[PDB]
Formats: C-alpha cells, structure tokens, sequence
C-alpha cells in the first residue's frame, strides 16, 4: 500500500510538484514504502549557494566573543593590543535565512543526500543497527536524524544516536544549515517536512510586524 | 532549468566548499609593511490616503467592502504608516483618483476634502469626520497592548477650540455638525456637481452605513468606560454607579 | 458584589478588530480589467520557455531604478525558465522602439535583467500581450 | 549524540516576592499588577474592581477634568466671545479706513 | 633561535559533542514561532548581550550596568580611561 502525500499548500500551476521516495527504518530492506510530493517553491528553488555561504558565516560569527585584553603603557603601574571583551554578534535578515535554508534543502535532495522517512521508530535501540542500516542504504558517513518534537522522540532512536558521534539526533526546531552541511546525508520524518514546509511557506506574504510576534 | 541537471552530476558539497560571492568583500590596507608605512507642532500632521489607493485597496479586496471603512481596519490592513514618535495628529483624504474611483461605501476620516466628499457621495458613499486625541488614536491603532496593561476604555476626547469650527461645520460633515443642516447640505453638494442625489435611506443597509458612535465613544462596537475579558474572549462592563458618574463627569 | 458584568454576545466587535497576517488573494471580478486598471495574469498562461511570476502583491515584477544619479534603469526580477529566450524577445521588442539594440546587463545568478533607461510602460503593456 | 531539549520560556503568571530586596521596584508597582491581569486575565487573580479608579482617585480625576478639559458649552461661549471680538475688530478697521 | 625538540603529537576530533551540536537551535525564532528571539541565546557579559558598540560605547555601557557593583579601584580606573578615550574620539 503506497503512502501518497500531497502538498497542503496550493502549488503554482506553472510549477510541477517535486517528488521523492518515502522510506522506513523498521527493516533493513524497507527502503521504499510510499511516494511523497514536495512543494517546488521550497524543494525546487534556485541554487543560490552564496546565501548558504552567507548564512554559514553568520552562524559561526554571531556567537563569536573575544575576551582578549592587554595593558598599554599608560595602564602599566602594548602599542596595538587587544582591548577588553569584544563580540561579533550580528543579525542577517530572517527572510534571507529562510531563503538560505530553502536552498540547502534543494541541494541535499538534488544530490540524493536527503532521505524522507515516515517515522524514526526503530525495532531495536542498538547503535549498531543504525550504522548497519546506513551501510546497506549507502548513506554517508555522517547522518542527521530529525524528529518533529524533542519530547516525543523515540527512546530506541535516542539510545542509538546518543552513542554515535557522527549520527546526531536533533529536534525539528534545532535544524540548521551548518549541521546539514556537516552531515553527509539528512534523514527527515514526514511530519517534520510538513512542519518545515509550513514555516518556510509561511515566509511568503510577510506582513511587516506592527508588534512583537509574542 | 538545465542548471539542475548540472547539480545532480556535481559531487556533494561540503563545509570547506563555501566561498564568498564575487566582490562581496573589499580589500583593506594593513600597516605591517611599507605600503601603509610612512604616511509646526500645533499644526496636525495629517496623513493622506489616495482614492486611487482606496480603489486599489477596495479592488484588491484588502478591506471588506461590506464593513464600513474604519481607520483601525486600515491599520490592520497596513494601508498607511502612523508613527506615534512622529507625533502624527491627524488623518486626511486625497482628491487623486477622482475620475478612476467609482465606488460607494461608508467611511470616516479625521479630515476630508470638499471636492472628494461630493464625488463619493455622488456614488452613494457616506463620509464623516471624527476627532481622535493623538494619544487616544495611538491606543486605537494598537488596542491589544493596553488590554495587556489592564487599562479600561477611556472616553474619547474633544478637539481644541482652534479645530472646533472645522468639526462643527456642516459642510465638513463633522460629528459636531448640526444634523438638521445635513439634508440641506447634501442637496447643496449634489447641486454643486448637479448629480441626482441618491437618498441614503433608500439603501437596504442604510442603518449599517449611517451608524455612528457617540462623541465620547472611541469605538463603534464598544462604549467608553468598558473593559474587555481578553483572557476569556469576553467584554466586561462596569456595574458601579459611581463609575457611571465618573463617565458622566 | 462584583463590579463587572461579562457577556459573550458583544465579543463580535473585538473579533473584527483583530489584525490579519496574510495578504488576501485578489477577489474574483465580473469584468476585467478592474476599474482601477489591475488585471490578473491572462488565462491560459503562455507556453513560452520563460515564465514571469507576479510579485507577492500580485503585481508585475518591474521596478524603475536610477543609479549614480544619472543612469535610469528598469529591472525584472521574477524571471523563470530560459532567461536567454526572454532576453532575445526583450531585445527584439525594444530594438525598434529604442532605434537600436538595447543596452542590458544580465544577472543570471539572481535571475534578473537590467536595462538602461525608463521603459516600464511599454514593457508592462508588452508583458500583458504575452499574457503574463 | 542526542541534542539537548530545546530551551523554553516559562509560561503563566509569575509573582515576584515583595520582601526580597533584589527584586526591582518597578516589578512591584500596581502598574505591574495591572499588566499581570492583562496577560492572564482571571488566571492572574487581580480583583477587577481594583482596576477601576478608587473613590479618592475618582475625586482627583474629576479635578483635572474641570481644571484642564473644558466642556462643549464653555467652548461655544468662547467662540461667541471671540467672534464678537473679531467682529468689533473688523468694524474698527473698516471705519478707520 | 629555533626548537631542537619535536612538539607532542596532537589529534583533534571534529565530531565531538561540542562541535557536533554547535549551532543547534540557531533558528529558534523562525522555527519556534518567534517566542524566543535568537538574541536571547547570546552568552557573555551582561552589558553586551545582544548589543554591539565601539570600545568607548562598550565601556560606558559596562559602567552603567555594573557601576553599583564595580570596585572603587576599578571604577576610578575606568573613569580615567574613559576621559582619555572621550578626548581622543571627540576631538581627534
């Protein structure tokens, strides 16, 4: 029984829908169980890698704080020495960051590095099985597993991922460009894709906020 | 899009592959070497709205035609930008679109142009002017914050004596205008253009279009001195007699 | 003795005051063009290799721009499909009116076309002829 | 590894302890109490009657209303007097010229 | 002169938890319904969390934030340093 998914939002008529193979982790050979549709405006955006480059620099540099300090001659009881704690925090426009995330999804999908799954549930909690399954499906050395919400993530998957350094388990809200690039292949649950699509699709028709979103 | 066919063939991207866009970063000069070695308030700031924009708003369905035009709804529709820090004191109308804006609807604007009033009335629309205190108007634009503060609805203020003649003027169609002159005034405006005056009473929705709040009343829906149960999505009305005396005061 | 009376009937007014978060799609009109002059994209859409999508506000993505204080420019943003095909047609369309081949700069990465001078009205009318 | 739980803001009313010295004064003002009521309404527990002005406040409020905010009748009187003064000025100018 | 001895061999793990989990929740605002702004995730000195300024601005903001908790010796030194900084930027 194929699992058939369609985009909840209205796809443009001039753009055909994007499709990918749905997979399951229940068994080693449960590679294909359904077919899912992906919004072209999210999964078929233009390949603008400079935005991804810009986002990565912001991600690394917005948390940067330098605490180096030295005493100058006047402060002795250095001609050009470090002067107190300095921070490099800055904010990129959130539309660009949303745009950058959209581009990243296309790259992984077009490169056959993104693996759409119905659920993360695993028959066993052994970390070996997760590594074993990745080898059978020719997944990359680093695999990222994403679930809809942190609270409901299965215990078996957590145990397998917790013991694996190169296989990291993150919630949907924790997804970021850097991890996707760092991890060779991405594993996304079907609910996570819909959750990501809603926020990314919601970015359109962005009424400038007259008051804080809260 | 043949570019996608290039992407599929190309190898997987990595973190190191990232490269800044051409001309994104300019060069800089460093001192390491010889290269850098050696060496009006009183006047209300009325904010206008184009009828062509009004037609654009109406034509695009940005504002519901059935609902009477409300300044708060325009703010909700992002029609105009009002900044309290700018100390905006008024809102006005524009004669633009006089020949390309054929529509009829009820509206209220702090200031209205004499020429524009007749044109919309010629179509059958209803136009009036009300005075909102600049501090009160700011509350009107953003009702939710003062609910968060817990403040109750205050009575709407009245214009200073300088602006009383304008609002009291019948031709200006202000809420302080004498209603008795309106039937005569509307005919005079109709006579000026010469168009056949369409009686508002004939309209099926006449009562809805002609509905107007009390001068003390900030909101059509809500009377002054009221409170809102925002948490329970309900409206709370004071039951204290002294509070009624306070509102009368 | 509570000093307040609570009623659910009158909350309709409060609901009306709530602000919207999404741009409403244009309403269906009996007769096009609309009295203002806006007309939605022609249906059926052209089958040309290049498709021009409308802006978020459902407007033609053409903007008049001036740079350096002396160079008038017009930019098309939402170019989809074969940009080269659009450039050829734009060059062909603008060559007679301008009297010579138009001077243009193509930013393929951004999918935008830059043209010297102000010609939005003619291009906007021409785009309507294409059915975009 | 497994990512840590996402950080979450604590929801619901939070009542600062009045006795504590560290707590800022502005967080203990009635305006703060009124703010708590708006955020959570009945969950805050603020008595609705307290929100309205107290009788002593009511007397104070009326004082400013009379002192600073004149009524329509008062303005109508002022307009009549000013119009009469303007009329006299116009007559004086005409006879002078 | 240069070392005549070899430095100890060093191997760095790029997949440690700190590096592996670096950047997670950087999209908290957009992915968290904007309940928490990403600036709220900044860890550092109180006077410069979510804020940036020049050296003079940073010192002045530091003085205001922790002036009541600053040492007299530190406060006196900061005032003297501020005076020199103020003259240089505002007159040269």
């Amino acid at each position: 029984d194929p699992v058939l998914r369609k985009c909840e939002l209205r796809i443009p008529v001039h753009r055909r829908p994007v499709q990918a193979w749905v997979e399951s982790l229940r068994g080693f050979e449960q590679e294909r169980i359904g077919l899912a549709e992906l919004h072209p405006d999210v999964f078929a955006t233009a390949p603008r890698l400079d935005i991804v480059h810009q986002v990565a620099i912001w991600q690394r540099n917005f948390r940067r704080i330098s605490y180096a300090n030295t005493k100058t001659r006047a402060e002795v009881s250095v001609a050009h020495g470090p002067r107190g704690p300095t921070s490099y925090y800055y904010m990129l426009p959130m539309k660009v960051r949303a745009l950058g995330l959209k581009v990243a999804l296309t790259v992984k999908l077009m490169q056959d590095d993104l693996h759409i799954v119905d659920s993360l549930e695993l028959p066993t909690a052994d970390p070996q099985y997760l590594t074993e399954l990745a080898q059978y499906r020719h997944w990359g050395s680093s695999v990222l597993l994403v679930d809809l919400t942190h609270e409901e993530m299965p215990k078996n998957v957590v145990a397998a991922t917790s013991g694996l350094n190169s296989f990291n388990l993150i919630p949907a809200v924790g997804l970021n460009v850097y991890s996707m690039l760092k991890h060779q292949t991405l594993v996304l649950t079907l609910p996570s894709v819909a959750f990501l699509e809603d926020k990314l699709l919601w970015q359109d028709s962005r009424y400038t906020p007259l008051y804080p979103f809260r | 899009g043949t570019s996608l066919d290039l992407l599929r063939s190309l190898p997987r991207v990595s973190l190191a592959n990232l490269k800044p866009s051409p001309n994104s970063r300019k060069r800089e000069r460093r001192p390491r070497d010889r290269r850098r070695g050696r060496k009006h308030s009183f006047r209300h700031q009325y904010q206008p709205l184009s009828l062509r924009r009004l037609q654009y708003l109406i034509d695009l369905g940005r504002v519901d035609p059935t609902q009477p035009i409300d300044l708060t709804q325009l703010v909700n529709g992002r029609g105009v930008t009002i900044q309290p820090l700018k100390r905006d004191y008024g809102v006005q109308l524009v004669e633009e679109g006089a020949d390309t804006f054929q529509a009829k609807i009820n509206i209220e604007v702090q200031l209205a142009s004499e020429l524009a009033i007749a044109a919309i009335e010629k179509n059958g629309g209803v136009v009036t002017t009300a005075f909102y205190d600049p501090r009160s108007l700011e509350i009107l634009c953003k009702p939710i914050p003062f609910f968060l503060r817990g403040q109750p609805i205050p009575k709407r203020m009245l214009p200073p004596e300088s602006l009383v003649p304008y609002y009291t003027d019948a031709k200006n169609r202000g809420y302080l205008a004498d209603p008795a002159k309106f039937p005569e005034a509307r005919l005079e405006l109709a006579m000026k253009f010469g168009y056949v005056l369409p009686d508002i009473t004939k309209d099926e929705l006449f009562r809805m279009l002609s509905a107007r709040k009390d001068p003390r009343q900030i909101f059509f829906g809500l009377a002054p001195g009221w409170v809102v149960n925002m948490a329970d999505k309900k409206i709370l009305k004071p039951t204290d007699e002294n509070l009624l005396k306070y509102y009368s005061s | 003795n509570p000093g307040f009376v609570e009623s659910v009937d009158e909350y309709q007014f409060v609901e009306r005051l709530l602000p919207p978060t999404k741009i409403p799609e244009p309403p269906k009109h009996k007769h096009y063009p609309t009295p203002s002059g806006w007309q939605p994209p022609r249906d059926p859409l052209p089958s040309l290799p290049y498709f021009v999508r409308r802006s978020r506000m459902h407007n033609i993505p053409v903007y008049k721009e001036i740079t350096h204080g002396n160079r008038q420019m017009t930019l098309i943003r939402k170019v989809e499909g074969d940009i080269w095909a659009l450039q050829k047609d734009v060059e062909e369309f603008l060559s007679p009116l301008l009297g010579k081949t138009p001077i243009t700069q193509v930013n393929e990465v951004t999918g935008t076309l830059r043209i010297k001078g102000y010609f939005d009205e003619q291009l906007k009318a021409w785009l309507l002829e294409k059915g975009f | 590894y497994r990512a840590p739980p996402p950080p979450r803001r604590r929801p619901g009313p939070h009542s600062p302890d009045p006795e504590n010295l560290l707590t800022p004064r502005w967080q203990l003002t009635p305006r703060y109490v009124a703010k708590q009521f708006g955020r959570h309404g009945a969950i805050s527990g603020v008595p609705p009657a307290s929100l309205w002005p107290t009788p002593e406040q009511l007397r104070e409020l009326e004082a400013e209303e009379q002192e600073w905010y004149p009524s329509l009748a008062t303005m109508q009187e002022s307009l009549r007097l000013q119009q009469q003064a303007l009329e006299a000025r116009r007559q004086a100018r005409e006879q002078r010229i | 002169f240069v070392r005549l001895t070899l430095p100890p061999p060093k191997v760095v793990d790029r997949w440690n938890e700190k590096r592996a989990l670096f950047g997670v929740y950087d999209n908290i605002g957009i992915l968290g319904n904007f309940e928490k702004h990403p600036k709220e995730l900044i860890k550092g000195p109180v006077w410069l969390r979510g804020w940036r300024g020049n050296e003079l601005q940073r010192c002045v903001r530091k003085k205001k934030f922790v002036g009541n908790r600053m040492f007299i010796e530190d406060l006196h030194n900061l005032n003297k340093r501020i005076s020199y900084l103020y003259k240089h930027f505002n007159r040269h």
